[PDB]
RNA sequence: CCCCACUAUGCUUAGCCCUAAACCUCAACAGUUAAAUCAACAAAACUGCUCGCCAGAACACUACGAGCCACAGCUUAAAACUCAAA
């Protein structure tokens, strides 16, 4: 099974800004998606599910 | 070995502590920090209690003299149709146009009140200020 | 019995509808408190219990009253989700 | 010659309106939900303001418009408590829009 | 002009009339709705009585007396004398709070008869004789 | 000191207290035009202060004023005097169809 | 318990009787809101001062005594035997 690699270093920083939420992968991508929705307002199905 | 009794003391006092008694073997990396540079106030626990009887918070209601003329001219002259804008920190609006000249008059040495505020009203209409009153 | 007579309590039909007239007079009767006050008047309530309903309606009523201005204090914020996804 | 703290707050707008029930204010929507407008107009809260029926889409973020302003924050005790319920908004009527 | 649901008041110049007559000389149909019974009695204006009906007196005995279609029984056949007696429009005062409180009303109606008004007289003492004490259940 | 700090005084912006529609108006008995706006119109009943929007002192002087002029032959009790139907409405109570 | 009838009684007058879950189940007065807020629940926690009262349960709103317009009453109010709980 595919092993989740080391969460820091050897000075035990975090690599990821959001490391201490306990899902950094998730909640950086809900902020990656919040942030183009921001854009988009500054700015302004059969085959697939 | 450590204390996570949050209710005794404080993070400095508990710390302090239990590096004097050798239970932490080395300081944490902020203690240096805090001692140079403490807080106002030592971080310690406290149980906020109601008032009861006779006891009562000492803030005070904020009032300036202008404020007097203020009421009188929102009574008097309603306020005006002209819009607050808060955003420009140097707005004056017709109430406060009306106090400046108020006061401007109180200090050339007129001292009745009755007459003070109904010479101020003619000085802005001469200067070309609308002044529609309520009633 | 020494006052004139069809003044109190008293309705007019209005095109024949009798129904409407009835359920006119009946809200009548029960906004004023004619309603219950005949039901309690069928048998002696003694005055302990009176004192114990009325004291149970008028806190009721207040809790009642109390617990409509929160949840309407309270429905302000029941718009969308302004920040949906933060 | 610094300038104090009671001395910014004496001659401040915020300071010399008063109380703020029926005081007309200019406000700018920054953010925009549906029908919704979020229009901050200089106070410590935003007001929510649906779209007007009339003129809905020239509406937009960084509008100017015009307010009636009834509080600055909407705040209620309920029996029982010991603090204020607070729900972190003003109470204001949006008038329509403002222009040169 | 627009409806009133007030009684035009006796000694005022009112506009209404049904069948030319005026309201105060309209016959009154007098519902008594008891718990256990229904009485109906149509009087003229002047309190001459023209039809009394029970549910009693229509065959209903017991139980039977306290309900509905026994009170809209005693209506019909109340109206039914009344008509023969020339009785079209009536004023209705109910007193009571029994089950023939509206069902007296319909069979009026049934039998023939115009309600023009309701009027409740049910008795309510201010303050009175004492009730009985109440029931364990 | 300092001249912007604040002083202490009343209020000046504070408004005045409500009153009730008769605040500062005598109350008499005979005045049945008055009395009569306060009670029900079908069942005579006086109207609680919920409904008449009377504080506590004015509704006890109108519930006092309606008592004395009942009795003592200016009032009707079980009725509203058909003669006052029409005057202003000034009573929280929807009835009507 | 449910239905009906009717009495003492509920009312008045003049005398008695003197009881109540007569209970906010909060003694009177004065003061405090800072300390520890505080066994629990009730009704936020206390201080000064005074009077009244209490000292395991049950026996016991009892016995005896005394007082009382009370005489099948009220007030005051024990003991013996019994238990390791209440
Ligand atoms: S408010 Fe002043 S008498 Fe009613
Ligand atoms: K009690
Ligand atoms: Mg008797
Ligand atoms: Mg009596
Ligand atoms: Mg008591
Ligand atoms: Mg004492
Ligand atoms: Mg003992
Ligand atoms: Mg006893
Ligand atoms: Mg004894
Ligand atoms: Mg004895």
């Amino acid at each position: 099974p595919r092993q989740r690699a080391i969460q820091w270093g050897e000075d035990g920083r975090p690599f990821h800004y959001l490391f201490y939420t306990g899902k950094q992968s998730y909640y950086s991508l809900m902020h990656d998606v919040y942030g183009m929705l921001l854009n988009l307002e500054k700015h302004q199905v059969i085959g697939s599910r | 070995a450590g204390s996570r009794l949050e209710t005794v003391g404080s993070i400095f006092s508990r710390t302090r502590d239990l590096v004097r008694a050798g239970v932490l073997k080395e300081k944490p990396l902020w203690f240096d920090v805090y001692d140079a540079f403490p807080p106002l106030r030592e971080p310690v626990f406290q149980r906020p209690r109601v008032r009861y009887g006779k006891a009562k918070a000492p803030i005070q209601d904020i009032w300036y003299h202008e404020d007097r003329i203020r009421a009188k001219f929102y009574s008097v002259y309603g306020s005006g149709q002209r819009a607050f804008d808060l955003f420009n920190p140097n707005f004056k609006s017709t109430c406060q146009r009306f106090v400046e000249k108020y006061t401007e008059l109180q200090k050339l040495g007129e001292t009745d009140e009755e007459k003070l505020f109904v010479e101020t009203g003619k000085a802005l209409l001469a200067e070309g200020v609308i002044l529609r009153r309520v009633g | 019995a020494k006052h004139l007579k069809f003044i109190a309590r008293t309705v007019m039909v209005q095109e024949g509808n009798v129904e409407s007239a009835y359920r006119t007079l009946n809200r009548i009767l029960t906004m004023d408190g004619l309603i219950e006050d005949i039901k309690h008047r069928r048998y002696y309530e003694k005055p302990c219990r009176r004192r114990q309903r009325e004291s149970y309606e008028r806190c009721r009523r207040i809790y009642n009253m109390e617990m409509a201005r929160k949840i309407n204090f309270l429905m302000r914020k029941n718009r969308a989700d302004p920040w949906q996804g933060c | 010659n610094v300038e104090s703290f009671a001395s910014m707050l004496r001659h401040s707008p915020l300071t010399q309106m008063g109380p703020a029930k029926d005081k007309l204010v200019i406000g700018r929507i920054f953010h925009i939900v549906e029908n919704d407008l979020y229009i901050d107009f200089g106070g410590k809260f935003h007001c929510v303001c649906r779209r007007p029926e009339v003129d809905g889409e020239k509406y937009q973020k960084g509008t100017r418009v015009r307010l009636r302003l009834l509080d600055l924050e909407l705040t209620s005790r309920f029996l029982g408590a010991t603090t204020d319920t607070t729900v972190l908004e003003a109470n204001a009527v949006l008038l329509g829009i403002q222009e040169s | 002009t627009k409806f009133s649901i007030y009684p035009p008041i006796p000694g005022e110049e009112s506009s209404l009339r049904w069948a030319g007559k005026k309201f105060e000389e309209i016959p009154i149909a007098h519902i008594k709705a008891s718990h256990n019974n229904t009485q109906i009695q149509v009087v003229s204006a002047s309190n001459e009585p023209l039809a009394f009906a029970s549910c009693g007196t229509e065959g209903f005995r017991n139980a039977k007396k306290g309900t509905g279609i026994a009170a809209q029984t005693a209506g019909i056949a109340a109206a039914a004398r009344a008509k023969q007696k020339g009785v079209i429009h009536i004023r209705v005062v109910v007193k009571g709070l029994g089950p023939g409180r509206l069902s007296a009303m319909h069979g009026l109606i049934m039998g023939g008869l115009e309600v023009i008004s309701i009027t409740d007289n049910t008795p309510i003492p201010h303050x009175g004789c004492r009730p009985r004490k109440a029931r364990k259940l | 000191s300092n001249e912007d700090l604040p002083i202490s005084m009343e209020n000046p912006y504070k408004e005045p207290l409500k009153k009730c529609i008769l605040c500062g108006k005598h109350v008499d008995y005979k005045n049945v035009q008055l009395l009569s706006q306060f009670v029900s119109p079908f069942t005579g009943c006086i109207y609680g202060r919920h409904i008449t929007g009377l504080c506590g002192k004015k509704q006890k002087e109108i519930t006092k004023a309606i008592k004395r002029a009942q009795i003592m032959g200016f009032m009707p009790v079980t009725y509203k005097d058909p003669a006052y139907l029409k005057d202003p409405k000034v009573c929280n109570i929807r009835y009507r169809e």
